[PDB]
């Protein structure tokens, strides 16, 4: 289910 | 398995008002012999500023990572369904971005974030 | 004088209990028509992480600087002594080594912050 | 008086 | 050009093990008829401890700089990428850091020393 | 490249 | 009775050969819940550059300091009758000149190491 | 016996 | 300001 | 009050070429009806050499000190920011250091003078 | 044969006036690899003090003995027939005393200058 | 001929 993306910083 | 170990290990707490930026951290310390790359995802990425998002953890070492919640119009009654992941690999001998595409799936590690929003 | 509008202007607070890293925020603002560049500076480096410790802003942007105090025996009767600089300069046309070291005494602004422990 | 040195990351 | 002599001239060795502080010396003499300032970088902060990282050489004088190496797993197949740069200016005629704003790009010289370790 | 810090004592 | 913890707590080491500078470590380990200062005396200051000299060590915390040998023609012989002395204070709440001449005989704690030379 | 004085830095 | 240190002989 | 009586009282100058060691004195005369004991100490430590760095005067006597400044590269633009003080205590009745040590803050009278560079 | 070489060589010179105490150094190298104790000595003993008049100069190490000679009624017509003596003998392995007494006076080694008045 | 003493420091 959980899409994970890059984190900003 | 995660080599490295977390702290929290598995949920991130944000204390609130959140009408200003709240900041959680994240320790990840590296037991074992060898150096450590780590990659932090999540997934509501603009919500959340994370400094550093990505590094190298040195045999022994400890890193903490500031996990900074942009502010907003808090209901309490809204549990967050947030989550963070960091990634990990154990690191090879210039360039970051060549070392996650040389990656193979079985060399990466992940440990998983719930995060957690108290008044 | 200073192109940059810093909130909090000149007293960073920060709020306790100091058994674990505590951090306050920095809002660098500018509003000119230029690319600003800043590095930051403090009177006790071992003290305090800040996150980025340098960069660039774009014209009409904002980078909320992150800055963490490490943990310490906290002496509610001991008041700080600490300061924080912000220095910059408006940037110019590869490298912020570079830029630093060509950048003429004339050319830099500073803001100064106190650092202010509550608990 | 008072020495800045660059502030750590 | 650098006015100060520095032995060693460009590389410092650091030997081992590394399970304790380990200190190489850096001898910095002045041959000129002028007063020298210097101060010390380094592009790993928190791996050293350099004492004393500034200070001013009278003419005809001799100061040698205590680089100590902070304890480490040492990987004898990574080899060292840490560099130092010793800085410095002729000394003007009360305060350093109003000495080391005033400093014009001109007016600074550089020398820049590799790190070595050996075993 | 490299990012020179003010060393610390 | 001595209130900071000393490694080694009794006797330095300096390892040639000594025909350059060799450095040996004194850890001082603050435990107490006060702050601490201190100053470093010897019997031979000829003899030694000793890095920091005195200074404030904050409860809980740890600071290290070099002692520097000096070079010299070593007789294996002779042995050294070298000592030094870490002398400490409670801190008390602007100026360590006026902390020391202010310091009470009773409230002066010493601490006395004996130097060794090993090859 | 022993006169301490003052470390040189 | 001024740090006195053990004069020596 | 410091009771001893200093020739000179403030000033200690110190006449040139300095390419040589250059002395000048310093008269420490004790009226009282007691014994008092000395001790030099200086701003500049590696700078001069000073005999007798310490002792004891009789009552209503005199002793001279030989204040011997090293040799150096003397910049006539350049004033001189050395100071020496002249500690004293009235002798009590074996040890010079428990002498020192045993001293309430109270009991020890200074003088301070300046030096000067003249040509 | 003198081991110790002393500078000047032979004759010591005092310039005037000297209505007031007047300084003239011996310098006193040891190049040998052995320790060498000295002892100064005088024609003339109520007319000068010595500091230090007697000591111990380590194996390549050199000791500048200061030469104070009281003031006086200068007949620029009388020539000084005053004299010193350095003796020294190689150090042996406590007390000074001892190390006189026990000299064989084929170990007892002797420099001589004449005093030299000047205006 | 020269006597020599002691010299006083």
């Amino acid at each position: 289910e959980d899409e994970f993306y890059d984190a900003l910083s | 398995e995660q080599i490295l170990v977390l702290d929290p290990p598995s949920d991130l707490k944000f204390k609130g008002p959140f009408t200003d930026v709240v900041t959680t951290n994240l320790k990840l310390q590296n037991p074992s012999d060898r150096k450590v790359c780590f990659k932090v995802k999540t997934t509501a990425p603009r919500r959340y500023c994370v400094r550093p998002n990505s590094g190298v953890i040195d045999p022994g070492s400890i890193v903490t990572v500031s996990v900074m919640l942009q502010p907003f119009d808090y209901d309490p009654n809204e549990k967050s369904k947030h989550k963070f992941m960091v990634q990990t690999i154990f690191a090879p001998p210039s360039d970051m971005e060549a070392v996650w595409k040389e990656a193979k799936p079985d060399e990466l590690m992940d440990s998983k974030l719930r995060c957690v929003f108290e008044m």
